[PDB]
């Protein structure tokens, strides 16, 4: 039960990181349309 | 009165017991002495801490007990029962001591972008 | 729970390809960035 | 017996896997696929291998002072990567495929310089 | 005195010959039946220093047994290699989120 | 009764952010 | 024994944007 | 020389003995006979239908008819955890499904940056 809880926080953590990066590219190209 | 502490860091676990702090205290382990062999690197006692390497829970686990010379194995009247399943490098965490983390990084996302949002302006 | 297990390793992997799909975007658009100025 | 000293051990919660051979000698010695691997002192007399979630494998054997013994082939399927793709797993990662590039043609659409 | 830690199939027991007395600790849920205690179950990690009085053959004496327990099932296993590198990423993710802020302006 | 209710709840809701996000930026341009 | 709590940490985080952007938005719509 | 070679897909656990193909074999289980009444019965072959952790788990040793399994090669110790039709990703699947992935977003999106040209 040690290596369920370490993959149910790796998903926290990429979700994360896709909430960062959405937010990332939706930056640059309203960027780069201007 | 007196206390017992013990701390268990991923695989190693260390004992100690102040209950005689004015001498060094030998150890058992179910009428078997194990504090002073000067082998088995898995084990090995200190002034007062004892370190029990590889740690197993079916085994090393039963009534520890704290003895200095001149007392007798059953001399001591506190004991203690210890039941560990350990793991190698293994600590425990619960919602909330994640929750503070994730939110704390998103606060400082949060101040980083806003500091250098201002920056521009 | 075997359950949970089976969720998590399947939501694991699907937004590993999602962050995969990301980074790439952002190398299309920062290559896009770049050759404009 | 019959000639078979490698056993396993059972009956343990730990998520660990072991061995035992048993040879009422000095030095017994050990191996792994054959080749060798090791060696056996006094205070243990069980080689260890680690979780059994890495899925340990391969042909395991033992001697003691006598000939060369029989292996223990092991196998272990712990899966630990079980994606179960039934009714509501290839639909979730069919769906978060196509809105997905949906959502990145139609900004790269919206790039016209 | 040694004083048993009974172990059902997921329950823990202290069993004296005579009342325990609880002095620090976790008290537990205390059986209606006499000289004996119930903790708890064996994953919520029952402790406390304890105490009784002598056994069938000893009695008219007193000691304590402390009593530990770490079966954890809300540990985490992680290992260095991933754990490092989402940090290692994300550091990463936030610096380019923060260069993409000062393009928009 | 709730295995997969998570993800489906939040891909609902990356999906509603990402489209109000849309709307909004168009706004600030003007 | 993490995993369902977790869920709605991120759920609801989410959400707060979402809300929060709806209200930016209908503040200068 | 040949070890005990097992397949298992989802609930069907397949396992053959490679050591005596031309010849007569039987089975155990923990030292019990199996085979014939559910279970798969061939010289060979052998399917463990609806298989479990707790309850078919064992020595799996495989004697030819009318020798004592003693002196047989070896044996196999099986501890396998079935599914409900899942699937074991091993390093060579999440490769080619992350290769193709990125092929087929990066084909996707190179063909609508022509189209905003027109
Ligand atoms: C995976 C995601 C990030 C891909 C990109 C999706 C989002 C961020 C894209 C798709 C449509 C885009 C919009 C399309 C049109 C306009 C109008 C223009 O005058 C300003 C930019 C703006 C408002 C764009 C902002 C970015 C946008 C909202």
């Amino acid at each position: 039960t040690e290596k369920v809880n370490m993959m149910s926080l790796t998903v926290l953590g990429l979700r994360m990181l896709f909430a960062k990066t959405v937010a990332v590219n939706a930056l640059l190209t309203a960027k780069l349309a201007a | 009165q007196t206390p017992y502490k013990v701390s268990i860091s991923g695989t190693t676990v260390i004992l100690t017991c102040p209950q005689y702090p004015g001498s060094e205290i030998l150890w058992q382990h179910n009428d078997k002495n194990i504090g002073g062999d000067e082998d088995d690197k898995n084990i090995g006692s200190d002034e007062d801490h004892l370190s029990l390497k590889e740690f197993s829970e079916l085994e090393q686990s039963g009534y520890y007990v704290c003895y200095p010379r001149g007392s007798k194995p059953e001399d001591a009247n506190f004991y203690l029962y210890l039941r560990a399943r350990v793991c190698e490098n293994c600590m425990e965490m619960d919602v909330m001591s994640v929750a503070t983390i994730v939110i704390v990084d998103i606060c400082i996302t949060g101040g980083l972008l806003l500091l250098v949002y201002y920056w521009s302006k | 729970t075997l359950l949970l297990q089976l969720t998590n390793t399947s939501a694991y992997y699907m937004y590993l390809l999602l962050l995969l799909k990301s980074v790439v975007y952002f190398a299309i658009i920062t290559c896009c960035l770049l050759r404009r100025t | 017996k019959g000639n078979h000293l490698v056993k396993v051990y059972d009956y343990q919660e730990d998520g660990s896997v072991l061995l035992t051979c048993d040879a009422e000698a000095k030095n017994i010695t050990w191996f792994k696929d054959g080749k060798m691997i090791g060696f056996l002192t006094e205070d243990k007399k069980k080689w260890n291998l680690g979780s059994n979630a890495k899925d340990p494998r391969g042909m395991y054997q033992c001697k003691g002072s006598q000939n060369k013994s029989k292996p223990l082939q092991v196998y272990y399927r712990m899966c630990q990567n079980c994606i179960e793709l039934n009714a509501a797993t290839i639909s979730g990662f069919l769906f978060a495929e196509i809105v997905s590039i949906f959502v990145l043609a139609v900004g790269v659409y919206f790039i016209a310089g | 005195f040694k004083i048993p830690i009974e172990e059902l199939e997921d329950r823990v027991f202290v069993n004296c010959n005579t009342s325990i007395t609880w002095v620090e600790g976790t008290v537990g849920t205390l059986l209606s039946d006499i000289t004996r205690l119930d903790l708890g179950k064996r994953i919520l990690d029952p402790r406390g220093i304890y105490r009784c009085n002598g056994t069938d053959i000893y009695k008219d004496k007193e000691s304590t047994v402390q009593v530990h327990y770490r079966m954890c099932q809300s540990c985490v296993e992680l290992d260095p290699a991933t754990v490092a590198g989402i940090i290692v990423t994300d550091v990463i993710a936030t610096l380019l989120l923060a260069l993409g802020v000062f393009c928009f302006a | 009764l709730d295995p997969k209710l998570c993800y489906l709840l939040d891909g609902i809701l990356f999906i509603y952010g990402v489209i109000l996000t849309a709307l909004f930026l168009r706004v600030k341009f003007s």
